[PDB]
C-alpha cells in the first residue's frame, strides 16, 4: 500500500497530462545456489577448459532456446564488460529451468580474459571460433536460439567511424 | 597517387578510342601536391571530389543514380587484407542501398572474402 508522498513514474503524452496525477480526489542438501543478497543466481567457481566446446561437442549437443553471443575481440583488445550481460540474465527471479543457456563464440584469448568475472554463473559455454564462420554457427544450432547477439566487442577500433561497424553488418 | 595512376593509365589509354565517359573519383582525403598534379593531367576527363561513399549525401553529390558503373579500388599493400575487404564489402553495401540497380566493379584481395558479397 502507497505512504504519504510516493513518486510513480508515468508514461504519457504530455506532461499537462501527468499533472492530473497529483490534482485527484475521489469526489471533488546445503548447497550454495545463490550469491550472498540473493539478488542473482550464482555457481561454484569453474574453470575454463571445463566450458570450452568443440565443434564436434557442441554439435551433438542440442541448444534449443538459447542465446548466442557472438563476439569480435582478440588479446589486445579493450574489455566490454560481459558480466553486465550476464547478470540481468540470471536474476533470480527466473527459475532455474527458466534460464537461458549462453553459448559465447568468439576467440577464446579475447573470453580467458574476462572469464575471471563470469565463471561464478550457471550455465554458460564457450565455442572458441569466429562469429563470421557457417560452420561454427551451424554448431551451435543458430537457427534454435531464442536470440543472437552481435557484439562488437573491438570497439577500441579507431578509423574512419562509418567503417566500424564492417565486421557486425557482415 | 599510385593505384590513381595505375588505373588512369590502364584506362584513360590513347590506344583506346571510344571513350565517352567521365571518371569521377570520390574519396575523404584530399590529394596531395602529385596527385593535384596528376588529376589536373587529365582535367578534361577526371574530377575529384571530397566525399565518403559510406555517406548518403556525398552518393548524392556524385550523382550515383545516373552513374553508368561504380568502380572500387582495394589497398594491395596492407598489414590486414581481410579488413580492407570488410571495407570494400561495406561500401558495396552502401551504394547498393543508394541505388540497388547500380553496376557495381570491386577489387578484392582474398578469395573467400567474395562469399561475402553473396
Amino acid at each position: 500500500k502507497i505512504q504519504e508522498g510516493t513518486l510513480g513514474f508515468f508514461i504519457a503524452s504530455d506532461a499537462k497530462e501527468v499533472k492530473r496525477a497529483f490534482f485527484y480526489c475521489k469526489a471533488c542438501s546445503n548447497v550454495k545456489k545463490y550469491d550472498s543478497t540473493g539478488m542473482f543466481h550464482w555457481c561454484a567457481p569453474k574453470e575454463i577448459e571445463k566450458v570450452i566446446l568443440t565443434r564436434s561437442e557442441a554439435a551433438m549437443t542440442v541448444l534449443s532456446g538459447h542465446v548466442v553471443v557472438c563476439i569480435f575481440g582478440d588479446v589486445s583488445s579493450a574489455l566490454i564488460g560481459l558480466r553486465n550481460l550476464v547478470m540481468p540474465l540470471r536474476a533470480s527471479n527466473f527459475h532455474y529451468h527458466e534460464l537461458k543457456h549462453i553459448v559465447f563464440v568468439g576467440s577464446i584469448e579475447y573470453l580467458k580474459r574476462e572469464w575471471e568475472t563470469l565463471h561464478n554463473f550457471p550455465k554458460v559455454s564457450i565455442l572458441p571460433g569466429t562469429p563470421l564462420s557457417r560452420a561454427d554457427l551451424r554448431a551451435v544450432n543458430i537457427n534454435l536460439c531464442d536470440m543472437c547477439v552481435i557484439l562488437s566487442a573491438n570497439q577500441n577500433n579507431i578509423d574512419d567511424t562509418s567503417l566500424q561497424d564492417k565486421e557486425c553488418i557482415l | 597517387l599510385e593505384s590513381v595512376s595505375n588505373f588512369l593509365k590502364a584506362f584513360l589509354h590513347k590506344a583506346r578510342d571510344d571513350v565517352n565517359v567521365e571518371i569521377v573519383f570520390l574519396h575523404n582525403i584530399s590529394p596531395n601536391l602529385e596527385l593535384e598534379a596528376l588529376f589536373k593531367r587529365h582535367f578534361t576527363q577526371v574530377e575529384f571530389y571530397q566525399g565518403s561513399v559510406l555517406n548518403p549525401h556525398d552518393l548524392a553529390r556524385v550523382k550515383i543514380e545516373s552513374a553508368d558503373a561504380c568502380l572500387i579500388l582495394a589497398n594491395k599493400y596492407c598489414a590486414d587484407p581481410d579488413a580492407e575487404d570488410a571495407s570494400n564489402i561495406m561500401r558495396v553495401i552502401s551504394i547498393k542501398n543508394y541505388h540497388p540497380k547500380i553496376r557495381i566493379i570491386t577489387q578484392m584481395l582474398q578469395y573467400h572474402n567474395k562469399a561475402h558479397l553473396l
